């Protein structure tokens, strides 16, 4: 009985990833469609921090604070 | 007064666009305003209106009319665009005057 | 209990002058807390692309250690104080900033001095600083909005020494000894070209009498009567394309010639630049911002943000607008920047004129809150006008600014102006510069 | 009256505190005790909308007059909003000011909130998330809260992606009708007159509840989640429970903060006192930046460390930075040390305090929690009257509690809470 198949009997297709990389004669049930799934919004990329002089002080020492503002930009508090 | 309900009666029938089963906010030309209020419709209400659209034009496609027992009554036609439209129109009004201030 | 009044009541600062030039001057307020700084009127305006990075330099290693304390004892001092150090550096100026409780003030004008005069440059910290300096430069290499002003800097004054950044080249960086640091210090951070600026809980005679303790042996003459002079800079219209398609998001700066920190015209434009107005995309102003540029931006979903900029320097600054957008609405963002300046050019309401001023007066006495921007204005304005210009002057000034004036100053810097255009990023939709001199000219004025 | 703060309770609840600095731009703000925290499963994300509709029509003044007549003013609108509390902000000259506190209180107290405005705002509040989550920071102390805490401060300060598109008018009027009342209020302001002040209260705040809903009391639970995401840096916070708002248990443990390191005093300096940046420069060569995390609330607080290092040296820093706080436990520290995090604590509130924003929010969030001003003499007096026991005592308390961790990063070599 050693398999995944054999000791879990409904958890087999859930514990196992099948995929046919070439199309069988017979097609399965429940053949599953993406439902067009949305995408996360271009933005700006941040600046990396390669030396220790610029990475410090980007440990947050406080609890957070969210600004939004009617013409200012939205700040982020650490 | 008394006179003027039943001629207005009288003239919501004589319109014939109950006889389609449409109502006078379906029937009320699409402006801007009119489109920012269709938008600002609920979803059921929305929903009503376009089914009541289609079925217009698939009647007047038919060149029919719906049964007399079928059409929409004076007294059962619902102004359910009209605060909408007001808003939009109150909305619209205001920027007018900061444009103009 | 109105706004003249308030603006008069602000307390005017006090400034004197030490036997060697060197300018002292303070604003006191009821804080507890003060801000001390010194000012020198030194950087890459100043740098003669041999030693650009020099200024630099020694803004790195000006806090590494003296010869009073070396190493980490003035660290340890200044975090034994309390004190939250600062230092920064722009083409014409240098600044090192101590914030600190008053009571601390005299060990502060002693750091202070310790570390402007007796600077020392240890060869091992000269070589880990240049590390650093690589790597930092390597981080603003990968940073998107300082590539594009530095681009905009370079091509807007080529062949003179306001292009050359503030870092300088990688290979001069490599190149510089300790015996070029020891020169633009002996050159450049002479008595006459500081300004010591106390803001807070401090008393002008206290600091002046520090001052004189500290400050007076600063060596004001030069070395072989090998004085510096200051040129003007040729502004120029061009453009620099840095396309890069892999980028997600396109920078384009366009900017025209400035008027100079001494010309009245700076608070009229500064206004037409408040009209215009900034906009970023986490706004909440929506559609019915005030701004038309920032209105048809949130309606047509054009760029991720704007802002508006006037940088000046010596008879001389770049004054313009800087946004970020997609690849496919640079075209559009221009179309509209360069109708709304010249609808500020022709067509100047007095509505959104007096808008404007409001917008200015808030942002002048907005920004003057707090004593670290109060002794930045104050180093700021004593190196530039040579005198601190108070808030009553330029409450006066924008008073004096109509619609009028404005359409003149706006038509005089922006209208037919060949500018100076820098884009970073996916920029193929960016339009050529001859499109952007034709909209730099309408055909119905 | 230049001299004092004047202020006074109302018999609804209601604060109000006044300055007279005769400032060119007066500061109105109304500190409400509505934030994130008092959200339960059902209606996440409710305090982010309400932060981003802080701007839309309402009952009195429409959306377009709103921002029309603030940016004719030139006045700025501004929302803080924290887990505990949120806070409404206009600043304006002194002579646009009552038109200021008007479109203040109509946005505050009165708003309509139509299905169609939300609906288009919803897009805003995802974008508005995305920027927030930029920084790597955010996600942690976030990640950070979900783990502390079972509830009622686990509760995210942005809304869930699931969330996103379920949020209605009659959630954000429920939240409102139920947080937004008058004894959850303060009204400060700084270059207004008292009594101005009062005819507003007293015209737009008299139409609100009471005491309204409670909360959930913030049970801790401990624990960790490890999120690897392919950076190039690896952000480790290792916190535990702490004390709260108004404990001299919290004053040490401030001045433990400042001790073992909340920040660099000097740009691109090498943190020569902090004893966190100390002990893992001893035996490292990398980029890192290592401080001390403090968080304290109404009712639970969170102190521990915070690493952002490299991935292969990651384990070598946590495990230095946790023998250094280890050590401070046992009592390896000197009383000149804790006079020096003393001296940076008192110059650090005392910076803070010193802008006119930073004057008006900590002034408003002492009339929330204590209900009365305590003057900073006060303050400095009782972090004077901290002790170094104390801080030995917090330092204990953090090293045998329970922990909660939050990492992200390339996690190959992160180690994980029982490894420490």
């Amino acid at each position: 009985m050693l398999s995944v198949a054999a000791r879990s009997g409904p958890f087999a297709p859930v514990l196992s990833a099948t995929s046919r990389g070439v199309a069988g004669a017979l097609r399965p049930l429940l053949q599953g469609a993406v439902p067009a799934a949305s995408e996360p919004p271009v933005l700006d990329v941040k600046r990396p921090f390669l030396c220790r002089e610029s990475l410090s002080g980007q440990a947050a020492a406080r609890p957070l604070v969210a600004t939004v503002g009617l013409n200012v930009p939205a700040s982020v508090r650490f | 007064s008394k006179w003027l309900d039943g001629f207005r009666k009288w003239y919501y029938n004589a319109a014939g666009f109950n006889k389609l089963g449409l109502m006078r906010d379906d029937t009320l030309h699409e402006t801007e305003d009119v489109k920012e209020a269709i938008r600002r419709l609920p979803e059921d209400l929305y929903n009503d209106r376009m089914f009541r659209i289609k079925r217009a034009l698939d009647l007047t496609m038919r060149h029919q009319i719906l049964p007399k027992d079928q059409w929409t009554k004076y007294e059962e036609d619902k102004f359910y665009l009209e605060p909408y439209l007001k808003e939009v129109i109150r909305e619209r009004k205001e920027r007018e005057e900061w444009a103009k201030k | 209990a109105t706004f003249a009044q308030a603006l008069q009541s602000v307390p005017e600062t006090q400034v004197s002058i030490l036997d060697n030039g060197l300018r002292v001057a303070s604003e006191q307020s009821s804080h507890a807390t003060c801000t001390v700084g010194v000012w020198i009127d030194a950087g890459s305006r100043y740098e003669t692309e041999k030693n650009n990075g020099a200024g630099y330099f020694l803004e790195h290693l000006a806090f590494k250690g003296t010869k009073n304390r070396p190493g980490n004892a003035l660290e340890k001092e200044v975090e034994s104080i309390g004190a939250h150090l600062n230092a920064y550096s722009t083409r014409e100026h240098t600044a090192y900033l101590i914030k600190a409780l008053s009571k601390d003030l005299p060990k502060v004008v002693e750091l202070l001095a310790d570390i402007v005069q007796n600077s020392s440059l240890e060869d091992s910290q000269i070589e880990k600083e240049r590390d650093v300096i690589l790597r930092e430069m390597q981080e603003n290499d990968a940073s998107m909005q300082n590539v594009v002003f530095d681009y905009l800097h370079a091509t807007a004054f080529q062949g003179t020494p306001l292009a050359q950044a503030v870092e300088g080249p990688s290979e001069n960086v490599r190149r510089l000894s300790r015996t070029d640091l020891t020169d633009y210090l002996n050159r450049h951070y002479k008595a006459p070209r500081m300004v010591l600026a106390a803001a807070g809980g401090v008393e002008h005679q206290q600091l002046l009498d520090l001052a004189q303790k500290h400050l007076s042996s600063v060596s004001r003459v030069y070395e072989e009567d090998a004085v510096p002079g200051l040129t003007p800079c040729r502004f120029t219209g061009s453009e620099i394309r840095h396309r890069d398609d892999a980028l997600p998001l396109a920078h384009v700066a366009i900017a025209v010639e400035g008027p100079g920190w001494a010309n009245p015209d700076n608070v009229t434009l500064q206004v037409a630049n408040a009209i215009i107005g900034h906009y970023d995309c986490t706004y909440g102003g929506g559609v019915h911002l005030s701004s038309p540029l920032a209105s048809v931006a949130v309606a047509n979903k054009l760029c991720q943000s704007f802002q508006t900029f006037n940088i000046s320097y010596s008879d001389t600054g770049l004054l313009g607008a800087h946004f970020v957008c997609d690849a496919m609405s640079i075209d559009d963002m221009v179309f509209f920047l360069q109708g709304q300046w010249m609808r500020l050019c022709t067509s100047a309401t007095e509505s959104e004129v007096t808008r404007g001023k409001n917008i200015l007066r808030n942002a002048l006495v907005s920004h003057l809150d707090g004593t670290t921007p109060v002794c930045e204005d104050i180093g700021r304005s004593l190196l530039t006008y040579g005198r601190r210009i108070p808030l009553a002057e330029w409450e006066s000034r924008i008073q004096e600014v109509d619609a009028q004036m404005l359409r003149d100053i706006c038509s005089k810097y922006f209208y037919d102006q060949c500018p100076a255009v820098a884009g970073y990023g996916p920029i193929e939709q960016l339009p050529d510069y001859n499109r952007i001199r034709s909209g730099m000219f309408w055909l119905r004025f | 009256q230049p001299q004092d703060l004047e202020f006074t309770k109302l018999p609804n609840g209601l604060v109000i505190a006044s300055l007279e600095n005769y400032a060119p731009l007066s500061r109105i703000g109304l500190f409400v005790k509505a934030g994130s925290r008092y959200e339960d499963s059902n209606n996440l994300g409710t305090s982010h909308l309400l932060r981003l509709a802080s701007s839309l029509t309402t009952k009195g003044a429409s959306s377009f007059k709103i921002t029309r007549g603030i940016e004719a003013v030139g006045g700025k609108l501004s929302v803080t909003a924290t887990r505990e509390n949120m806070a409404y902000t206009v600043e304006g000259i002194r002579s646009d000011i009552e038109i200021l506190m008007e479109f203040l209180l109509n946005v505050t107290t009165a708003p309509e909130f139509r299905r169609w405005e939300v609906a288009a705002l919803r897009s805003q509040l995802k974008i508005d998330k995305a920027v927030a989550f930029q920084n790597s920071q955010t996600r942690i102390i976030e990640n950070l809260h979900d783990v502390a805490y079972k509830n009622a401060l686990a509760n995210p300060l942005y809304c869930p992606d699931y969330r996103m598109g379920k949020i209605t008018s009659e959630e954000l009027h429920y939240f409102v009708q139920n947080h937004f009342t008058s004894a959850r209020m303060a009204l400060v302001g700084l270059g207004v007159s008292h009594s101005v002040l009062k005819q507003v209260a007293e015209q737009f705040l008299n139409m609100r509840g009471g005491l309204g809903l409670a909360g959930a009391k913030a049970k801790y639970r401990g624990g960790e989640i490890r999120e690897q995401n392919g950076d190039n840096l690896v952000h480790a916070a290792i916190v535990a429970e702490s004390a709260a708002i108004g404990n001299a248990e919290a004053n040490a443990f401030s001045v433990l903060q400042h001790l073992l390191g909340a920040g660099p005093h000097i740009k691109r300096g090498n943190n020569t006192t902090s004893l966190l940046s100390q002990s893992v420069a001893k035996g490292s060569h990398q980029p890192f930046d290592v401080s001390a995390f403090n968080a304290s609330y109404s009712d639970s607080g969170l102190f521990g460390i915070y690493t952002i290092s490299q991935a292969a040296a990651a384990g070598e820093v946590i495990n230095a930075a946790y023998n250094q706080v280890k050590a401070v436990a046992q009592g390896n520290l000197s009383s000149a040390d804790v006079q020096a995090a003393k001296n940076k604590l008192k110059a650090g509130y005392l910076m803070s305090v010193e802008t006119s924003e930073g004057f008006l929010s900590e002034i408003g969030s002492q009339a929330l929690a204590a209900g009365s001003y305590m003057p900073p003499s006060t303050v400095l007096q009782q972090i004077d009257s901290v002790a170094d026991a104390d801080v030995v005592k917090a330092a204990k308390k953090f090293v045998s509690g329970k922990k909660s961790m939050a990492a992200s990063g390339n996690l190959g070599h992160t180690p994980f809470l029982d490894e420490l």
